């Protein structure tokens, strides 16, 4: 993105850790998405469960 | 940052001057000055520099840049002396290093110099040039800095080019040499290099140069022959760097403020017809900034462009151009005030203008003027049933029907619109 | 390094940007002072020229 | 920045009007594909202004051809009454 627009931007993406609770994600595919939806319809739990 | 990198490199090098403090090999009496009052941070050192009176400073340093020639030593020595010459907000200020004994201490050493253009030679040259504008010495002759290669080589290439451009925009402040340069071919070089699509910083500096040159109304009349204002408006449309738009707007405001003579300021109308700047102000007005100068300049330009359209919009010149035989898409076509109130003026003696416009539609075959005439006649009949029955009698309805079969389809659609304006209860 | 190198890059670009903008504001305000120099010098010069030509 | 967002809402309104107009007239859409065809300029503003102008043109043609149809109906009524000895 900097190469397209050379606005003298080094495009720095640092990292941080705080008290905020992270979101939860699980990659699905062609024969597992409806099952993720079944679990989500009845509730989603903690993080890294 | 190549020249900035060179400055950084030589900013960590203090030369070996004590080893030859009295030495004739390097800086016999200059090293005495380097020893004495080296701490420029101290105001006492700067103000007791006057004890020297320039006898060593900038008098024995004259031709010292030429005394040394090895690329790895001359550069450190030259950058040290130049860096001492650089800041000088109160050290030298208005050329305090006079040293009246010789005028060779200021202008006439550049001639052997400016050769081997790369290692801080043209750069310290541009710095010595920077000791001319707001300093206690003016350039002895314009050809010294108006007919040499230190800018011809930077016309196209390269941080040195950017540094030269920066110094150049800095030097356009005193009319004495601004006028001498620009009256020569410097205008052509500036126009050529701004038109060449390059780094935005360069063109940005050149529009500063244009804004500075706009300070003279006579110079604006001189430069009217170039198409600078619409092309800068095109750049404004195709480049939005905040500051760049600010400077283009500032140049237009300065031109509008000077106003050498209205009869020569057709640029009021050019700022619209060539590019509808008000279209861009429909959105720049939505853009908000903290700099109140942006808003003030925007309001100034907006009001003045509105009054430019007001003065450009006149039934007098309108009928004059309708009788001239050459027509264009004047903004008055969409001026609903015209077609609402001043439309009865198109009825001259026994509808003379309507008659000759019907004849122009009959004879002419240029699609632009034909479409203009058809659109104008349609907007005329949009407000007059008397004109409607007259044009029905004339048979010009059939002429617009023939224009609905014109070779160009846009003119066919315009004729269709005109007939639709002839369709009210018909 | 990558963390502190990026910190250095951020600080560099920040100081460069503000140096640009602030120096440019200073230059513009100085130019305004110069145009106003022209205004004052014109006013005073003409007001003096009146008396000069009267006397002569 | 709600000025730009409101502008976008106007763009959506105009495009929805075009959609209904084509659907009444039975004009299909190609709809091939090529989903990632996405620039981000400022010229799109002027583009959709031009499109809004064309939409105003079509609106004017509608509001005029309705009157033309009314006039034609009255004139055909005149033609009808002109058949009587």
């Amino acid at each position: 993105g900097t190469e397209h627009s050379g606005s003298t931007v080094p495009s720095i993406l640092n990292r941080m850790q705080t008290n905020q609770t992270p979101p939860t994600y699980n990659k699905t595919n062609k024969f597992t998405h409806g099952f993720q939806n079944i679990v989500d319809a009845y509730g989603i739990g903690t993080y890294r469960e | 940052n190549i020249i900035a990198a060179k400055a950084a490199e030589v900013r960590a090098n203090k030369v070996n001057w004590q080893s030859y403090l009295q030495g004739q090999m390097i800086s016999a009496e200059d090293c005495e000055f380097i020893q004495r009052f080296e701490m420029k941070r101290s105001s006492e050192d700067k103000q007791e520099m006057l004890q020297t009176e320039g006898s060593q400073c900038a008098k024995t340093f004259i031709n010292l840049m030429t005394h040394i020639s090895k690329e790895q030593t001359v550069q450190y020595i030259l950058t040290m002396v130049d860096d001492m010459l650089q800041e000088n907000h109160q050290r030298v200020s208005i050329f305090f290093d006079y040293a009246k004994r010789s005028k060779s201490t200021a202008w006439p050493y550049f001639l052997p110099m400016l050769n081997r253009q790369d290692p801080f030679t043209v750069h310290m040259a541009a710095r010595i040039i920077a000791k001319l504008a707001a300093w206690g010495k003016e350039l002895m002759e314009g050809s010294d800095l108006n007919y040499y290669f230190n800018w011809i080589k930077t016309q196209l290439s390269s941080q040195y080019v950017q540094c030269v451009a920066g110094c150049l925009q800095l030097m356009l402040r005193v009319n004495e040499y601004r006028f001498a340069w620009v009256e020569a071919d410097g205008v052509n070089c500036i126009m050529g290099v701004l038109s060449n699509k390059c780094g935005f910083q360069l063109q940005y500096q050149m529009i500063f140069s244009i804004w500075l040159l706009a300070f003279s109304p006579q110079m604006c009349e001189h430069l009217r022959r170039y198409n600078i204002i619409p092309v800068l408006s095109d750049i404004l449309q195709e480049s939005v760097k905040e500051k760049v738009t600010r400077i283009i707007l500032a140049a237009f405001r300065n031109f509008l403020e000077k106003s050498t003579e209205r009869e020569t300021r057709q640029e009021y109308a050019l700022a619209m017809i060539q590019c509808k700047v008000l279209k861009q102000l429909e959105n720049l007005e939505q853009q908000k900034y903290d700099d109140e100068d942006i808003s003030e300049d925007i309001k100034f330009l907006l009001e003045k462009l509105g009054e430019s359209v007001q003065d450009l919009s006149s039934f007098d010149e309108y009928s004059s151009e309708l009788k001239s035989g050459r027509l264009e898409w004047s903004p008055v076509h969409k001026s609903e005030k015209f077609w609402r109130e001043n439309a009865v003026r198109l009825n001259e003696k026994n509808y003379e203008l309507l008659k000759i416009l019907t004849k122009l539609l009959e004879v002419s075959d240029d699609p632009q003027v034909l479409a203009v005439a058809a659109h104008d006649v349609g907007e005329y009949v949009r407000h007059y049933p008397r004109g409607k029955r007259v044009i029905e009698q004339l048979g010009g309805k059939q002429l617009v029907m023939n224009h609905m079969h014109h070779e160009d389809q846009q003119v066919r659609y315009n004729a269709l619109l005109a007939v639709q304006k002839l369709m009210v209860h018909n | 390094a990558l963390s502190d190198a990026d910190v250095q890059k951020q600080i560099k670009h920040m100081m460069a940007f503000i140096e640009q903008e602030a120096n440019e504001k200073a230059e513009e305000i100085d130019a305004k002072a110069e145009e106003e120099f022209n205004i004052e010098k014109g006013r005073l010069v003409q007001t003096q020229r009146l008396k000069i030509m009267e006397y002569y | 920045f709600v000025n730009e967002v409101r502008r976008c809402e106007e763009m959506d309104r105009k495009l929805r009007f075009v959609e209904k107009e084509i659907r009444k007239a039975n004009i299909p859409i190609m709809d091939t594909g090529e989903n990632p065809e996405v620039p981000f300029p400022r010229d799109m503003i002027d583009l959709e202004a031009n499109f809004e102008k064309i939409e105003n043109e079509l609106k004017e043609i509608n509001t005029n051809q309705e009157a033309l149809k009314r006039n034609f109906l009255e004139l055909t009524e005149l033609k009808f009454i002109l058949r009587k000895t």
